[PDB]
């Protein structure tokens, strides 16, 4: 029941120029109330400009030295100078390097030894020294060792166990043991089970339709029972049906114009709702859910690493899907 | 004011993030960091270096205080993550720092943060983030399944949005019940209990999705007792009341398939065909999904009739 009704003037073209110009432009408030993210947005804008073979306008050389200086003593990388090591912000630096193919930049022993150094007795992993323990982090883990060719670095099999220890009753994953499920951790416990050879131990047809039931009448995509759609959703919900071969489950062509209702025409970018405020993080996302639909304009995409497939075809990571 | 007092406030968060920062790197473990950072944190809950800050300025000072002076720190220390999680009580953020806070107290009240889980859970009965947190205090208070058995039945009978609710009975249920699935006569009884919450709301997803498990986690079906046959049976025809008032009802029609499925796959092979085309209609987007799931039961009765003597 709770839905967006879709407005009879909604946008229902893609608008590519746009969104280009929006990402070129971006941060020249809201952006220096999210220095504290400030690492994942730039991962957010260049891989959103790759995908629309854009990304020659973007600043490599000056965003090379802001991750060098980013990683800390410990091998962990941070936000932006001077805030604290994360794994969310290690993987997001290390997908911009890869995207750049300048992983060297960085010391990647140091990073492989950060990663290492916060999987538990349990094989979680923790996003920082402080403790955390997320599906997230177990799939920020596996994704920047992936993406290094250090994935023999962890402790693989107690890594699975403990995502495994997250599924549940309808078929999803949660945080932690005992988490209700929902769409973004199912998106990290799939792609974590993708990177590691383990889909087999999905219910594929179960998990399958918990997904597709989260697209409501307006053709978006909710993260869980009876919650309103957003536009992310195309992400994390259609790059785990592509994960697990059920993408044709849901009705694409509903999905494409609600996708296209959430783009800003006078500014560019796209906003988690139709007529919301548009951000560079639902702009990927968005750009990302069409190219999984099959958008001609937009460069295929990974939906286990949400870069253009073209990049991970360069460093042959590439993770047999079901 | 609104595009003036944006700058002031931008300027003030500037200004006071600048100064954590310097003090941070000058060693300046103190209260006057706590000020700072209280200032920033209230507003932006997910500037995760900041809750940091807060640990180690923390940390330090139990070193450094009386063991009063430290049990004063801690109590402001729980006021100010309750007031930031009246205001935003969904980050994880907030959440995180009352766990490392809890876990590191000589004498945690858990009874009181039991209490708090039930004040927010009835503001917003989804918000998983107090629910694993519940989960938490739970565990290290050792409060027993069955009590938390209870809890889940009082929030799923006085109103809806149950889905987090249900999510955790499947998960009590098997720690009741533990084995190496659950037991008929447990199974039955929430097979009553569910079938109550979707016939009071036969738009109540959340009950057709729990219902769903319980469907699978029993029997097998040449494997039927007299009563769980006749309760199938019953849910049913319970089922086709349902679609003559609920006509657009796609649940219980998918339910209905399910239980024939559950019932004798053979038997009703032609009803199940039926029911797949009026559920296709109703509920055009699943139509892929529910041709899929038709061609996997029509390849199960294959498999089931040259199983034939
Ligand atoms: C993209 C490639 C790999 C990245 C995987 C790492 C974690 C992915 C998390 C899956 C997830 O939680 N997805 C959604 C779920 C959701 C959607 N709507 C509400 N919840 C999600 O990402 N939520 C956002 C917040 C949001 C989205 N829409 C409205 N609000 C979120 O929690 N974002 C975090 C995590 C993140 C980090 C890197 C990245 O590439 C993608 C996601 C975030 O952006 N940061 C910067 C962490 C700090 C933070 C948390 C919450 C809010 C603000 N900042
Ligand atoms: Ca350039
Ligand atoms: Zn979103």
């Amino acid at each position: 029941q709770k839905d967006v009704t879709i407005k009879s003037d909604a946008p229902d073209t893609l608008l590519l120029e746009k969104h280009a110009d929006y990402i070129a432009s971006y941060g020249s408030y809201e952006y220096c109330m999210s220095e504290y993210l400030r690492m994942s947005g730039v991962y957010w804008g260049l891989t959103v400009m790759d995908l629309m073979g854009q990304l020659h306008r973007m600043n490599k050389e000056e965003i090379l030295v802001f991750i060098k200086s980013c990683q800390h003593e410990c091998g962990g990388v941070s936000a932006s100078i001077g805030h604290d090591p994360h794994l969310l912000y290690t993987l997001s630096a290390v997908q911009i390097l890869t995207l750049y193919d300048s992983i060297h930049v960085i010391n990647v022993d140091k990073v492989v030894a950060y990663v290492q150094s916060l999987q538990k007795e349990d094989g979680s992993f923790a996003g920082d020294i402080w403790g955390e323990i997320d599906t997230r982090f177990s799939f920020c883990a596996v994704a920047t060792l992936a993406l290094l060719g250090k994935l023999d670095a962890i402790n693989v099999e107690k890594a699975i166990e403990f995502v495994l220890s997250c599924m549940n009753f309808d078929g999803g994953f949660g945080c932690r043991p005992g988490s209700e499920s929902h769409a973004g951790q199912i998106y990290c416990c799939t792609g974590f089970l993708a990177i590691t050879s383990q889909l087999h131990q999905v219910n594929s047809d179960l998990l399958g339709w918990w997904l597709c039931e989260r697209q409501l009448p307006s053709g978006g995509l909710n993260g869980r029972p009876e919650k309103l759609p957003d536009v992310c959703y195309s992400w994390w919900v259609l790059a785990s049906l592509k994960i697990i071969g059920r993408l044709h489950w849901i009705d694409r062509e509903k999905l494409r114009s609600f996708i296209l209702a959430c783009q800003d025409e006078e500014t560019g970018g796209f906003a988690d709702r139709p007529g919301d405020m548009v951000d560079p993080f639902h702009t990927l996302f968005g750009i990302a859910g069409l190219s999984l639909l099959g958008e001609e304009q937009i460069k295929p995409v990974s939906p286990v690493f949400c870069m253009p497939e073209e990049v991970l075809q360069r460093v042959n990571v590439q993770p047999e899907l079901v | 004011a609104k595009r003036l007092e944006r700058e002031q406030k931008l300027k003030l968060y500037q200004s006071a993030t600048q100064a954590v920062f310097q003090k941070r790197q000058a060693g300046e473990l103190d209260e006057s960091v706590l000020e700072l950072t209280s200032q920033i944190l209230g507003a932006n809950p997910d500037f995760a270096t900041l809750w940091n800050c807060r640990r180690e300025v923390l940390q330090h000072l139990e070193t450094e205080k009386s063991p009063e002076e430290s049990a004063a720190l801690v109590k402001a220390e729980l006021g100010f993550l309750e007031s930031c999680l009246r205001v935003n009580p969904k980050s994880y953020g907030t959440w995180h720092h009352r766990c490392w806070l809890l876990s590191r107290l000589p004498e945690p009240n858990w009874a009181r943060e039991l209490e708090l889980c039930a004040r927010f859970l009835e503001a917003d009965e989804r918000n998983f983030h107090c629910w694993d947190y519940r989960r938490f205090v739970a565990a290290q208070a050792a409060v027993a399944p069955a009590e938390e058995l209870a809890f889940t039945d009082s929030l799923i009978t006085r109103n809806f949005s149950n889905y987090s609710s249900w999510h955790y009975r499947s998960c009590l249920l098997p720690q009741l019940h533990p084995q190496p699935r659950l037991p008929e006569n447990v199974l039955l009884k929430e097979l009553e209990l569910v079938q109550n919450a979707f016939f009071t709301d036969p738009n109540d997803q959340s009950a057709w999705f729990y219902h769903r498990w319980l469907l699978g986690a029993g029997s097998g079906r040449c494997e039927l007792s007299v009563e769980k046959s006749t309760v199938l049976q019953s849910e049913l025809e319970s089922c086709k009341e349902l679609q003559e008032l609920e006509p657009e009802n796609k649940w219980c029609l998918l339910t209905i398939i399910l239980l024939m499925r559950a019932l004798d796959p053979l038997l009703y092979e032609k009803e199940t065909l039926q029911y797949f085309s009026t559920l296709k209609a109703v509920d055009p987007m699943r139509a892929a999904y529910l041709d899929d799931l038709r061609s996997k039961f029509l390849l199960e009765n294959s498999v089931l009739k040259m199983e034939y003597a």
